[PDB]
């Protein structure tokens, strides 16, 4: 069959949120309230595209 | 003479009958006590379980907020 297409290692490079799990849990609700629109857009794209390679941006 | 004899008036009383004092409460009292304990436990459990359900809902919505970054 066809060759599986995978994005290069430069495309995946991004500065990650390097905090612990308890740091995320302590500020979970304000993060959900304030940053709601890009997370909602990303997860709608994830549920509509069914492909992690098409939801990178 | 000197022998082992009872005194002139005899000895004291000596019991030979079964003695069971019948100590305790009636059945209505203990049954009512048990029913009251059951009702108090049920009320306390209803309050604590409702509070625990609210706490679980709060934790779940915290995970909902944290999901997209993960």
């Amino acid at each position: 069959p066809g060759i599986v297409e995978l994005p290069s290692l430069e495309d995946l490079k991004v500065q990650e949120v390097k905090v612990s799990s308890s740091v995320l849990k302590a500020a979970a609700h304000h993060y959900g309230a304030q940053c709601d629109k890009p997370n909602k857009e990303f997860m709608l794209c994830r549920w509509e595209e069914k492909d992690p390679r098409r939801c990178l941006e | 003479v000197k022998q082992d004899m009872p005194p002139v008036g005899g000895y004291g009383p000596i019991d030979y009958k079964r003695n069971l004092p019948r100590r305790g409460l009636s059945g209505y009292s203990m049954f009512a006590v048990g029913i009251g304990a059951l009702l108090f436990g049920y009320w306390s459990m209803m309050r604590w379980n409702r509070e625990r359900r609210r706490l679980q809902i709060e934790d779940f919505e915290a995970r909902i907020a944290l999901m997209p970054l993960l």
